[PDB]
């Protein structure tokens, strides 16, 4: 059995804890120029920003 | 799996476990082959390890 | 048939190509680099 609580202030402002997050300035496609393997045939793309990231 | 505490169903997800597999195959024949005529084996090679078999 | 005859293709190897698990790659001298065979992403199969 679990339970989880987040603790904020009297006025439901949240002090304690803080987020960062990396600013992406650009997004590319990952693999570039691609084709398909037949007429029918499907892929899943990924594209990554210059950060690295799978967005 | 989680579910709420004090629910009033009782149902439970069953998680079965999925074993994978894949093949490893031998596919390549690597070899070196070397013809000699008998004019070539008896005067032109005058030391068959340093010659032939090193190489 | 004959020993002379030239030599039959081998079941073994008709049902290794059948399972499809031998391994082929992407040339080393292709310029531009050449895309991933559909053989070497294949998914494991499901059942050992």
């Amino acid at each position: 059995f679990t339970g989880r609580k987040v603790v904020t202030e009297v006025d439901g402002s949240f002090v304690r804890a803080v987020e960062l997050q990396l600013q992406a300035s650009s997004i590319t496609i990952v693999g570039g120029a691609f084709a398909l393997a037949t007429t029918t045939g499907t892929k899943q793309l990924k594209v990554r920003d210059d950060n690295g990231t799978d967005v | 799996n989680r579910r709420d505490l004090r629910d009033p169903d009782r149902t439970v997800i069953a998680s079965e476990l999925v074993e994978h597999s894949f093949g490893v195959t031998l596919d390549k024949h690597v070899y070196a082959a070397l013809k000699f005529t008998d004019e070539q084996r008896t005067l032109d090679i005058r030391d068959y390890t340093k010659q032939v078999l090193m190489p | 048939g004959l020993i002379s005859d030239p030599v039959e293709v081998d079941p073994i190897q008709v049902g290794r190509d059948e399972a499809g698990w031998v391994q082929e790659l992407r040339d080393r001298e292709a310029w531009p680099k050449q895309e991933v065979p559909e053989q070497a992403k294949k998914p494991a199969k499901v059942g050992n």
